RNA sequence: CUUUAAUGUUUGAUGUUCUAACGUUGACCCGUAAUCCGGGUUGCGGACAGUGUCUGGUGGGUAGUUUGACUGGGGCGGUCUCCUCCUAAAGAGUAACGGAGGAGCACGAAGGUUGGCUAAUCCUGGUCGGACAUCAGGAGGUUAGUGCAAUGGCAUAAGCCAGCUUGACUGCGAGCGUGACGGCGCGAGCAGGUGCGAAAGCAGGUCAUAGUGAUCCGGUGGUUCUGAAUGGAAGGGCCAUC
RNA sequence: UUUUGUAUAAUGGGUCAGCGACUUAUAUUCUGUAGCAAGGUUAACCGAAUAGGGGAGCCGAAGGGAAACCGAGUCUUAACU
């Protein structure tokens, strides 16, 4: 990602991108979850549950890369 | 009309001297590294078509 | 699956190399062995290559 | 129903039988184990295969302190 | 390329074998321009073979009966 | 050569103004006895709009098609390739939506030699220490172990412990096993180099049987085999490999 | 006719007479027969023309190899017992 500023600019557009990448992260869940009920319900007669359906549901099931190290308060054992 | 041969044919059998077609092996084209150096060798040489599928060859090339 | 595919390269300049699949995970060291080489028909080194 | 798969048979068992003449190389047996364990005049493959190594007459014996059948090939 | 029977030698012309003697005797094609003289007939003339690449084997039967392979 | 500071100067962008291309489904005049069309004056816009080629987006408005098989009827459910055991009737093979379990790998050592060694469990004694940790000696006799399912094997160990090691070699291969074929498997011995051992000898991966994917198309190394007038080259071919 | 299987309550036919379904170029393989025979045969075309010319060409007498190439041998291979 190229920025063209100071620190100072660069720290709030970083915040920004790191938000909004995790309400795109719960959206995509909300609609995974939405998703699979209709994977699990019924049949409802000879009609058809939908293949196409059902590949686009499968094809939904990616993965996205945490950040690898937020590191949090290390460990100090006190003696 | 003169018999169109099958292309496809004429470009992996040939004919030998006395009569039968000649070959060659499969399996050797890729990600041979899971083959034995000894399976990878005795494929190499090209082969004589069998007995079988001898009467489906003269069908596909009949003026070769 | 984490063994990938590497080939080891001759060390005599030819063009002659052999392949295997090493853990790149665990074995971060390349490898070096004595193999025959048919080109110049001697036993010489193979190191590891890409 | 959950179960339903089985594998393809390997087709073992003795190939020549006692008394026949063999040319060297032939199979005699295609084994597992060593249910018979090789003679003089016979080989042992990497799969447990007793292979002639020179034309004769197939023997089966018996020879041994724990009673192991043994395959050897008389010279003929 | 064509091949040459050692007998087809006995058709030719007054003895000298060519490529344009080989051809004007319908033994070899019109657009053919290399040939090669094989052990396959006898012959008993002494051909004078002009420009060819005779065999290491039939270049020891025409100079059996009496023939001459120069270039 | 370094910073810049200017005026010229070419180009690029963003603007404002104009008239001559262009628009006029504004007004008047003529062809003409014609609310069509054309021409002429005059305004209003004006290099926008509009059209042509190329191009990104959208596009069930429209068109062409696809939407597997087995199945104790179809649908829904389950399943589709490989390995082990039983069914399988003492050679081989042998079905069902018959009965039970696994595989889509791992290992530069868990491979090759040369040396050496031999388990589970139980008892008695003993510091923390007990039902069970380490030590000692007795019964024991493979109930042990195998890199991962099950079957067949294993003491000469194929199980356990170290040294040096790369044969987890290149080209071949008598002769066989099994497949409708594609193919798959076993292999003494020969040649060139190699490791281990004092040698005789052993070694072309792992105790064996699963750990997998044809052809086409294309990628990367080697090889003047070929090279469309000739010399080169592109592109093919062959070997290795993805 | 279709079938594991039909008197079958499975199909078809009211009856007579006429019509109604494996053919025709070309190419290729095998068999029989006829002609020549390490040779066999012509096509288009010319021609007072089913004759006679026309041998362009096709098949065969040599194979191996991807190919150069070699040649009763050749390919593989550094080289094959
Ligand atoms: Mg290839
Ligand atoms: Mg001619
Ligand atoms: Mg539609
Ligand atoms: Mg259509
Ligand atoms: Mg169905
Ligand atoms: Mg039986
Ligand atoms: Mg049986
Ligand atoms: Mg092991
Ligand atoms: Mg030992
Ligand atoms: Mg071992
Ligand atoms: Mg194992
Ligand atoms: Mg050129
Ligand atoms: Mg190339
Ligand atoms: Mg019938
Ligand atoms: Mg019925
Ligand atoms: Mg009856
Ligand atoms: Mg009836
Ligand atoms: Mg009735
Ligand atoms: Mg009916
Ligand atoms: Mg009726
Ligand atoms: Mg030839």
């Amino acid at each position: 990602i190229p920025w063209e500023g100071n620190y100072s600019s660069w720290l709030e557009q970083k915040d920004q991108r790191l938000a909004q990448e995790a309400s795109q992260e719960a959206a995509r869940r909300k609609s995974i979850e939405k998703e699979l009920e209709w994977v699990r319900q019924g049949t409802k007669g000879r009609q058809s549950k939908g293949k196409a359906r059902l590949a686009r549901f499968e094809e939904l099931n990616s993965t996205e890369y945490q950040k690898r190290n937020e590191t949090n308060e290390l460990f100090i054992p006190p003696g | 009309p003169k018999i169109k041969t099958v292309r496809g044919a004429a470009k992996r059998f040939k004919k030998t001297g006395k009569g039968g077609f000649k070959h060659k092996h499969a399996n050797l084209r890729h990600i041979l590294t899971k083959k034995a150096t000894k399976r990878k060798r005795h494929l190499r040489p090209k082969a004589m078509v069998s007995k079988g599928d001898l009467g489906l060859v003269i069908a596909c090339l009949p003026y070769a | 699956g984490i063994r990938e595919k590497i080939k080891l390269v001759s060390s005599a300049g030819t063009g002659h190399f052999y392949t295997t699949t090493k853990n790149k995970r665990t074995k971060p060291e390349k490898l070096e062995l004595k193999k025959f080489d048919p080109v110049v028909r001697q036993h010489v080194i193979y190191k590891e290559a890409k | 129903t959950r179960n339903g798969r089985d594998s393809e048979a390997k087709r073992l068992g003795v190939k020549r039988f006692g008394g026949e003449s063999v040319l060297a190389g032939s199979i005699i047996v295609r084994q597992r184990g060593t249910k018979f364990h090789a003679g003089a005049n016979v080989g042992c493959g990497r799969d447990h295969t007793l292979f002639a190594k020179a034309d004769g007459k197939v023997k089966f014996e018996v020879k041994g302190p724990k009673n192991r059948k043994f395959i050897s090939i008389e010279a003929e | 390329t064509a091949e040459i029977r050692l007998s087809d030698l006995a058709k030719v012309e007054g003895g000298v074998v060519d490529l344009n003697t080989l051809k004007a005797a319908n033994i070899i094609g019109i657009q053919i321009e290399f040939a090669k003289v094989i052990l396959a007939g006898e012959v008993t003339t002494p051909v004078t073979v002009r420009g060819l690449r005779v065999t290491k084997g039939a270049r020891a039967a025409i100079e059996a009966a009496g023939g001459k392979i120069e270039e």
